């Protein structure tokens, strides 16, 4: 499991995956998890969703049954806090179905 | 200082008509580093640049739009240009990029590899090069070739009437042939950008590919006024046009896509590329594959 690997490696303090590629962007957008262009809010960062990915950058495959990657060829928001680490933000937090926001960074349902 | 807030400096029509011997290239901003926005990689800001002052030329935007990206992956893995491109072309457009060596991709497919072994029996709207050996530099500076006799074919062979291109080249990393071949587009010019004005890199940028010379064009002359644009012109490194992105994403014109035979084309036709309202190629499934 990379997941659980990744998990485990920065807990131990290891450095977080560098080289994520961050747009430049009006930082007015909706603010919501993924979407095709970068919609960073004030307090977010958009980053391309293929620099972001572990199962992508690791040259492995994706714990999914058709070999799909729901952020490359997409944008994902991170918020600013916690743009250090954009790969372990992405792992570690779940995407509000409804609303499009994160759960816990601007979901309100 | 008006040109500091541009995404950067084009070059003269005033200078391309001149003869001038090759020189070395010396730039007073040599050295200099523009200060980039907090955690922006150059290749970002460069690209972005790029596409900003392509959004002031008739570039064809048709619908289903075929986009080919080469040199397109960093040594880090990833692929900024790519992640620009996707950002600044409309949804829908076609997207593939290529490089030599193995990198992870937002485009729609990737393919690794010398660029000589990418086959592909389709015509396309625009091409992007950023293809650089930094050791390409070996005392004389000749016309170079190697990916660029494969850009001057695909060119000439696969891009389709209406397509721009904009190559990459440096001091040393230079093709006289491909300067020829800006003379078969309606407009071409030389795009330094702001961000990178401390370099002697430039984008050559053919608009509204016509198929035939309409300017005749000696490469190793233009190449020459080119440098000598460089070192007379010095270019004070900007990041300022990074931070005006409302306007950045490529109006869709929903351009004509129309197949048409070479006897058809008339001078009617060829004004119609010339401001970006054409384009002529098939519009058959883009089929692209990388030889191993
Ligand atoms: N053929 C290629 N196919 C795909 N991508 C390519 C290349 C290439 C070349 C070359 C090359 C290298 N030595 C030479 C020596 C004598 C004559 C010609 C030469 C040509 C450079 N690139 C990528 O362009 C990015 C920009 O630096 C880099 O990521 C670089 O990886
Ligand atoms: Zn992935
Ligand atoms: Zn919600």
């Amino acid at each position: 499991d990379a997941a659980k690997a990744y998990k485990d490696y920065l807990a131990s303090g290891g450095q977080p995956i560098t080289n994520c590629v961050k747009m430049l962007c009006t930082h007015t957008g909706t603010g919501q998890a993924i979407t095709v262009t970068p919609e960073a809010n004030m307090d977010q960062e958009s980053f391309g969703g293929a620099s972001c990915c572990l199962y992508c950058r690791c040259h492995i495959d994706h714990p999914n049954p058709k070999g799909f990657c729901d952020l490359k060829g997409k944008y994902v928001q991170i918020p600013t806090t916690c743009a250090n680490d954009p790969v372990g933000f992405t792992l570690k937090n779940t995407v509000c179905t409804v609303c499009g926001m994160w759960k816990g960074y601007g979901c309100s349902c | 200082s008006s040109q500091a807030w541009q995404p950067g400096v084009a070059m003269p029509n005033l200078y391309k008509m001149q003869r001038m011997l090759l020189e070395k290239c010396d730039l007073q901003n040599y050295g200099d580093s523009a200060t980039l926005p907090k955690g922006i990689m150059m290749n970002v800001a460069k690209y972005t640049q790029l596409c900003q002052y392509l959004n002031t030329l008739t570039l064809a935007v048709p619908y289903n739009m075929r986009v080919i990206h080469f040199g397109a992956g960093s040594d880090k893995g990833v692929a900024p240009g790519t992640a620009v491109l996707r950002q600044w072309l409309p949804t829908g457009t076609l997207l593939v990029d290529s490089d030599l060596n193995d990198f992870v991709s937002d485009a729609d497919s990737t393919l690794i590899g010398d660029c000589a072994t990418v086959h592909t029996a389709n015509k396309w709207d625009l091409i992007i090069s950023d293809m650089y050996d930094p050791k390409t530099k070996n005392k004389e500076n000749d016309s170079k070739e190697g990916f660029f006799t494969y850009i001057c074919g695909f060119i000439q062979q696969k891009l389709a009437l209406g397509g721009s291109v904009a190559i990459k080249i440096t001091e040393h990393s230079w093709n006289a042939d491909l300067y020829k071949l800006m003379g078969h587009f309606a407009w071409w010019t030389a795009f330094v950008t702001n961000v990178n004005a401390s370099s002697s890199e430039a984008f050559l940028i053919g608009c509204n590919y016509l198929g035939k010379p309409r300017e005749q064009i000696d490469g190793y002359v233009m190449h020459a006024n080119y440098i000598f644009w460089r070192n007379t012109n010095p270019i004070q490194l900007s990041s300022y046009s990074l931070f005006d992105m409302s306007k950045f994403p490529l109006k869709l014109r929903g351009t004509a896509v129309m197949s048409l035979k070479e006897g058809q084309i008339n001078d009617m036709i060829l004004s119609l590329l010339s401001k970006g309202r054409l384009i002529i190629r098939e519009n058959n499934r883009v089929v692209i594959s990388s030889d191993v």
